[PDB]
RNA sequence: CGAAGAACCUUACCUGGUCUUGACAUCCACGGAAGUUUUCAGAGAUGAGAAUGUGCCUUCGGGAACCGUGAGACAGGUGC
RNA sequence: GGUCCGGCCGGGAACUCAAAGGAGACUGCCAGUGAUAAACUGGAGGAAGGUGGGGAUGACGUCAAGUCAUCAUGGCCCUUACGACCAGGGCUACACACGUGCUACAAUGGCGCAUACAAAGAGAAGCGACCUCGCGAGAGCAAGCGGACCUCAUAAAGUGCGUCGUAGUCCGGAUUGGAGUCUGCAACUCGACUCCAUGAAGUCGGAAUCGCUAGUAAUCGUGGAUCAGAAUGCCACGGUG
């Protein structure tokens, strides 16, 4: 929520969508700076995350708009 | 981190008024959220490592950054000697 | 013609002037009752001057620089005492005997390190 | 501890010039704030006189007779176990220690207001019915009795 | 009410100073102040000159550090010029910024 | 104003009555009491609709409880998911505020157990 | 706790990128004016381009302010 | 002495305030005490009294206790190494404690409008009013201020009139519905805080770790720096008591 008066990005990430958004049927993209907020032009693909024990795939189906990319990464065994 | 970064502060430390803090004095005032012009800000944030204010600082009488007391002008280990030549005028027998 | 004092007690900061005849108590532009209207000490300021028949003889005018009503009740004690202290040298024995000369100065040798009581040295009946 | 300095001097009540009515309130205070506690004690003494229509502050005594003890129990393990021997309280103590049992009865008493928790228990205390008087009579049942075991 | 904040390392050297300003400046106008103090810092000062690391030889000196206030009602040059001609006293300070 | 919703106040005086309505903002109630505006004691029945019907066209775009308790849960839908702002944390059914508050969801989403 | 800020943070450690005169700093050798500004890469260190610029003495000798590349000596840390 | 009711500005030095240089209380004479010793009480005389108090200097000796994490340095240290450059991450889980540190159990209480009085401290990597914008954190203009001038507190109780009726509530912010921003590459599975909607335990629990003797813990509040900066720590003097 501290994204305090409007949107931002990962600056290096969207710079690098640019061939894997060229006919979205393709293999995934990857990111390590999990803070990672993202444009609605990504809709149609797979984007995986450094959790960071391993690298877990998150999925840009039909709705993406509302939270940073951390919301599905399992960082250590939650007892 | 002992000496580290000094060179890269030095390389832009004197021109922050030229990366923003005078460059701003007409174009960037219409770019406020007080004055509304929404296409203008997105071209002046580009300067990244020299966006004012950001300063690694220099502990000087100490050779490596073991803090910096920004009230007194010396490292978080030095203090003892102030009491022994004049630098902290308030340092008598502690109140504790 | 006139006689005077000032005080320092919990935490004020008050003056007082004795004046010729009519017997009243005037704090800046108002009466005693307006300033301590519930404040249970109030008698103690007019008490030692009602002995010496004030009503046709003295008049009392006051002003104050940080109120402090619970402590003022002794700043005024000391002050009004300095005023009578040149009115009539006779009553220094009355002011003392009635406690009206005393002013806050004492702690009863209290704690510095841990012990409660801290001036008195080791005592025995032959060690 | 060789020097005589062992008790507070305090000043008299604002009306009847009595350190009696003054030590009452200054026992009742438990949280500080004096001058409004002193006006509420002054409200106790008027609610008192609603019973009788005269100087019931003279009957303050005729209750305080029953709350004053002669004896108190303090640290005396002398004889290889608890060996009490209370000793009497010096004359100056008889009625301050009675204020101590009037204020512990008032704390949870239950009466409408706190002016009435004190003015009712004084009324009872003259009746010997009282909860301040019951605590004293307990000590008399206890240590004034144990005179015969000392 | 222009506050000339007069200040010397010593009581000695501001006394020598101020008593001429309250004479010189006052001659035709403004009732010139000069004795009225500020929080005079009579402190205890300690420097390490010990010829080896041993116990003490941190010689505790005292100080005076004494400041006063020269005050004038108006910039009346036919009374005040004289203190400004006193520029030659390079051994006392004055801080006139107001 | 023909106030929709669920409950009604029960013979209590205005200044409790008004504020016991199951979703009409309490802190504001201090002032709207004079906007319609009515005495403090009235037991709300004697308002005969007509007395606050005097402010009706406001009330028809205000959140009075019917909205607040169901219809307001639709509101988040263009803000609801993974991406930028406000976000998938709400549609997940979780405790949304406090210290490591995902770990409070025990009761909310199934586990109960430590 | 020492941390009076264990998510740029005075880095323990998990990782990778890199080095072992490192980052800072001298004694001769051969040389140079110092810098402003913008474009594109790279996670950062670092990589590939484009413009504008050229000070003070002054024996035009020697160099300063101040940046290089080659040497031979050669740098460090709460380890108790 | 004038008021256009602001010490406003005329006007003079009681005295606080400010304070520089300083300066005065001694068994000092009186009642009793005993050895006309001894010193202990009450007092004349006071701003304290028999170190007057509150700070303070903490000698050899200090436990073979530390500061072995700036010590100042003898003996000995790792050196493909304990040497130095750089962006990432995750420290906080939870079944268990266990206590420090918190509170929240309704009238010696609060709740609502109205009335009376202080200050310790901080300030140009500053602090910032009036005054513009207000559901407000939070935007902004802009007089000012270098140490009684600018601003933060309009200390809490208390007083006077209203308001519940002993009531799981009106108070409980434990917390979770949605609604907001000051900072940032950066706080989210990591906060810090603002508006509404809330309502976990709630009801006076024993066994036994030592808080606290006097101006001393309840009771009644404020600051400060580390530092691109949120300790609930401590640290220090005030007072209803």
């Amino acid at each position: 929520r501290s994204l305090k008066k409007g949107p931002f990005i990962d600056l290096h990430l969207l710079k690098k969508v640019e061939k894997a958004v060229e006919s979205g049927d393709k293999k995934p993209l990857r990111t390590w700076s999990r803070r990672s907020t993202i444009f609605p032009n990504m809709i149609g693909l797979t984007i995986a995350v450094h959790n960071g024990r391993q690298h877990v795939p998150v999925f840009v189906t039909d709705e993406m708009v509302g939270h940073k990319l951390g919301e599905f990464a399992p960082t250590r065994t939650y007892r | 981190a002992k000496q580290s970064m000094k060179a890269r502060e030095v390389k832009r430390v004197a021109l922050a008024d030229k990366y923003f803090a005078k460059r701003a004095e007409l174009k960037a005032i219409i770019s406020d959220v007080n004055d509304r012009w929404n296409a203008v800000l997105k071209l002046q944030t580009l300067p990244r490592d020299s966006s004012p204010s950001r300063q690694r600082n220099r502990c000087r009488q100490t050779g490596r950054p073991h803090g910096f007391l920004r009230k007194f002008g010396l490292s978080r280990i030095k203090v003892r000697e102030a009491a022994m030549r004049g630098e902290i005028p308030g340092l008598k027998k502690a109140s504790w | 013609n006139q006689y005077y004092g000032t005080g320092r007690r919990k935490s004020s900061a008050a003056r007082v002037f004795i004046k010729p005849g009519n017997g009243k108590i005037v704090i800046n532009q108002r009466s005693l009752e307006q300033y301590f209207g519930r404040e249970t000490a109030r008698m103690v300021v007019r008490q030692p001057l009602e002995l010496v028949d004030m009503v046709e003889k003295l008049d009392l005018y006051i002003t104050v620089k940080g109120g402090g009503i619970s402590g003022q009740a002794g700043a005024i004690r000391h002050g009004i005492t300095r005023a009578l202290m040149e009115y009539d040298e006779s009553l220094r024995s009355e002011l003392r005997k009635a406690g009206f000369v005393t002013r806050d100065a004492r702690q009863v040798e209290r704690k510095k390190v841990g012990l409660r009581k801290a001036r008195r040295r080791p005592q025995f009946s032959k060690r | 501890r060789r020097r005589v300095i062992g008790q507070r001097k305090i000043l008299p009540d604002p009306k009847f010039g009595s350190e009696l009515l003054a030590k009452f309130v200054n026992i009742l205070m438990v949280d500080g704030k004096k001058s409004t506690a002193e006006s509420i004690v002054y409200s106790a003494l008027e609610t008192l006189a609603q019973r009788s229509g005269k100087s019931e502050l003279e009957a303050f005594e005729v209750a305080l007779e029953n709350v004053r003890p002669t004896v108190e129990v303090k640290s005396r393990r002398v004889g290889g176990s608890t060996y009490q021997v209370p000793v009497e309280v010096r004359p100056v103590r008889r009625n301050a220690l009675a204020m101590r049992w009037i204020v512990e009865a008032a704390r949870k008493r239950g009466d409408k207001s706190m002016a009435l928790r004190l003015a009712n228990e004084l009324s009872d205390a003259a009746e010997n019915k009282g909860t301040a008087v019951k605590k004293r009579e307990d000590v008399h049942r206890m240590a004034e009795a144990n005179k015969a075991f000392a | 009410r222009i506050r000339i904040r007069l200040k010397a390392f010593d009581h000695r050297l501001i006394d020598q100073a101020t008593a001429e300003i309250v004479e010189t400046a006052k001659r035709t106008g403004a009732q010139v102040r000069g004795p009225i103090p500020l929080p005079t810092r009579k402190e205890r000062f300690t420097v390490l000159i010990s010829p080896h690391v041993n116990k003490d030889a941190r010689d505790q000196y005292e100080i005076r550090t004494h400041l006063r206030l020269v005050d004038i009602v108006e910039p009346t040059e036919k009374t005040v010029d004289a203190l400004m001609r006193l520029d030659l006293a390079a051994g006392v300070d004055v801080q006139i910024s107001l | 104003a023909r106030i929709a919703g669920i409950n009604i106040p029960d013979h209590k005086h205005a200044v409790i009555a008004l504020t016991s309505i199951y979703g009409v903002g309490k802190t504001r109630s201090k002032a709207i009491l004079a906007a319609a505006g009515i005495a403090e004691d009235v037991k709300i029945s004697e308002l005969s609709e007509g007395q606050i019907d005097t402010l009706r066209d406001e009330v028809a775009k205000f959140v009075v409880e019917g909205d607040l308790r169901r219809e307001i849960s639709m509101s988040i839908k263009r803000l609801m998911d993974l991406g930028c702002y406000r976000g998938l944390r709400h549609r997940r059914g979780l405790p949304v505020r406090g210290q490591r508050t995902k770990t409070n969801a025990r009761t909310r989403k199934g586990p109960r157990k430590p």
